[PDB]
């Protein structure tokens, strides 16, 4: 392809050094999806003299698009929850207690208590991580 | 002097694995099959 | 309920499987099967080419030695002899053989099929008139074979092998129901019966007892007779065996020694089986229920005479069909369904290619179900497919097949009464 969406040219070259790291894999001989959640998988079967794929672009094109529908239903119900009383402050306290903040405390931050290349690099890690 | 001989050039006698010769053959070994690109 | 007394039903018999046949399990329709035939006479594929090998004919006892040189003369009916000379002549069975005459002597004018010169033959054999005779060919002959020192016509008598083959096809057979809800909501208020179930095992029962019923009769349809040829008594009745007649009992009485006369025969047509396969003497039998009484109440071991109850193998029809083992060397299986009273015998070996009769499966009691939204009645079945063949050599009469390729499935032409692996006899007088 021409890459029209210049938009992402680094990111897709990162993409396509990790593609490649996948198709060097041994990962053979496996019946499931070898996954377990996050984004959703679909049979775009291809690279073989059935070309089974073209039903799944289909699927997703023809249907478009249940997935981010009830995606939306349920995230505008959620907002709609955290509006009423007592769900508000559930939601505040535990948002609070996961990320506690207050005068001269600490932040999250990256512990390097392992085994590094150099100290120096934990500084440059920890660095980037703030 | 017992010969292989050769097939007639007739697919199917190919595909039976007929010749003139003493020895009949398997069959011809399959190298893949190809099928025709789906259009975009 | 007044007082419901049970039900009964009829109990499914058992089936011989496919212990004394090929099974070759396949992965695909349509397999195959080669063959090499060892052959002489400079070309493999030719009418009249002479085997190297083969159960029932001697060996071309002159092809390398003095046959190499010249040709003898044949015999014939109606020609003379002359003493000192040496004849050739290919019989039906026992193949080719060189006699010389030690007298000067006709051999039957009046005979016709060969089958009567042969005979003819085998007389002036007995009487000495014809005897059997080999040698190798003068040295000082062989010394200029291939054309040396100005000579011609010397080739040597050369061998090689012809390699053809035999294919097989799968036929199939399915069954449906069509069944009831009516009949079948009754059912589960008078019995508890499912009624789809009990018609499912019906249907893979009768395709199952069909096929295995198929198998032996193909197993009888290609068996060549026995007490027969080879194997005859000259003052017997020609394929059966009775007890009713001292002519098959070596004028035996008293049933502890009369019956052992069939184990005599058994033995003989085992034998003669091995001889026309070249394999093996037979190692299994089937027979009718009464045969099998009979060999259960005998000491089929070697002793004076004995007599008892048939307790020696199972004799029932009901639990199994296999009877055991006969002398501890033959299978014995039971025909549940003989027509009318025999058994058959044969020789299958350890090497699922070695067995004469051949069972392929290919596609077995697939279940099928649906309804017909006319009236919603349910509709099941079952399917199978398989197909069924025979050895390459199973006729054995003949060195080859015509043009390299045959069917391997039975058919009359190809196995009616000719199957060297098998032999029948017709049991009567029990």
């Amino acid at each position: 392809k021409f890459n029209v969406l210049s938009l992402f040219a680094p990111w897709a070259k990162m993409d396509e050094r990790n593609f490649k790291d996948q198709e060097k894999e041994d990962l053979v001989s496996i019946t499931a999806p070898k996954l377990d959640d996050g984004a959703r998988e679909f049979e775009v079967s291809s690279n073989e003299a059935a070309s089974p794929y073209n039903a799944a672009f289909q699927t997703i094109f023809g249907s478009y698009e249940p997935g981010m529908k009830t995606t939306r239903e349920l995230i505008d119900t959620y907002r709609n929850l955290m509006n009423n009383y007592e769900v508000d402050n559930a939601v505040s306290e535990i948002v609070s207690d996961a990320i506690v903040y207050e005068d001269d405390t600490e932040v999250v931050a990256l512990n390097l208590d392992k085994s590094k290349f150099s100290p120096k690099i934990k500084n440059m890690m920890l660095d980037e991580f703030s | 002097a017992e010969i292989g001989g050769d097939h007639g050039y007739n697919a199917t006698n190919i595909a039976a694995g007929q010749t003139s010769g003493a020895v009949t053959q398997i069959g011809p070994a399959v190298m893949g099959m190809v099928r025709r690109a789906i259009p975009n | 309920g007044p007082a419901v007394m049970g039900m009964v039903r009829r109990a499914i018999p058992n089936l011989i499987a496919f212990d004394i046949c090929g099974v070759q399990p396949m992965n695909s329709p349509t397999g195959q099967v080669f063959a090499l035939r060892a052959v002489y006479g400079k070309d493999p594929v030719a009418a009249g080419a002479k085997e190297a090998f083969h159960p029932m004919y001697g060996p071309d006892a002159m092809f390398s030695g003095q046959g190499a040189a010249k040709k003898f003369p044949a015999l014939a009916a109606s020609t003379q002899t002359t003493v000192g000379d040496i004849y050739t002549h290919f019989f039906q069975e026992t193949g080719t053989v060189y006699l010389q005459a030690s007298v000067q002597v006709t051999i039957d004018a009046g005979a016709t099929d060969a089958a009567k010169l042969d005979a003819e033959i085998k007389k002036q054999m007995e009487a000495g008139a014809l005897v059997e005779i080999a040698e190798g060919m003068a040295t000082s002959i062989a010394e200029l074979q291939e054309g040396f020192n100005g000579s011609t016509d010397n080739p040597w008598n050369e061998m090689g092998f012809r390699i053809d083959k035999q294919v097989i096809e799968a036929k199939s057979r399915q069954l449906k129901a069509a069944y009831s809800i009516e009949l079948a909501q009754d059912l589960r208020a008078v019995h508890g019966m499912d009624a789809d179930a009990e018609l499912s095992g019906i249907l893979a029962t009768e395709i199952m007892l069909e096929i295995n019923r198929e198998v032996v009769d193909w197993i009888n349809y290609s068996a060549q007779v026995g007490k027969s040829g080879m194997t005859l008594t000259p003052g017997s009745k020609a394929g059966v065996f009775d007890f009713q007649d001292p002519i098959d009992i070596r004028g035996a009485r008293w049933a502890g020694e009369s019956f052992k006369a069939l184990l005599f025969q058994i033995d003989k047509e085992a034998v003669e089986i091995a001889r026309q396969t070249g394999r093996g003497e037979g190692n299994f039998i089937i027979a009718s229920r009464n045969v099998v009484n009979v060999l259960a109440s005998v000491d089929t071991g070697i002793s004076y005479a004995a007599q008892g109850l048939a307790t020696g193998f199972s004799t029932d029809t009901t639990k199994s069909v296999f009877a055991g083992v006969l002398g501890g060397k033959y299978r014995v299986y039971i025909d549940q369904y003989a027509k009318q009273d025999y058994f058959t015998v044969g020789y299958k070996g350890p090497n699922e290619m070695d067995a004469g009769i051949y069972y392929a499966p290919y596609v077995a009691l697939t279940p099928l179900r649906g309804s017909d939204p006319k009236n919603f009645q349910p509709v099941m079945g079952f399917k199978t497919r398989y197909g069924i063949g025979i050895n390459p050599f199973a006729e054995s009469a003949a060195q080859a097949p015509a043009s390299r390729i045959q069917s391997g499935m039975p058919s009359i032409l190809n196995s009616l009464g000719k199957n060297a692996y098998f032999r029948r006899v017709y049991v009567k007088g029990i």
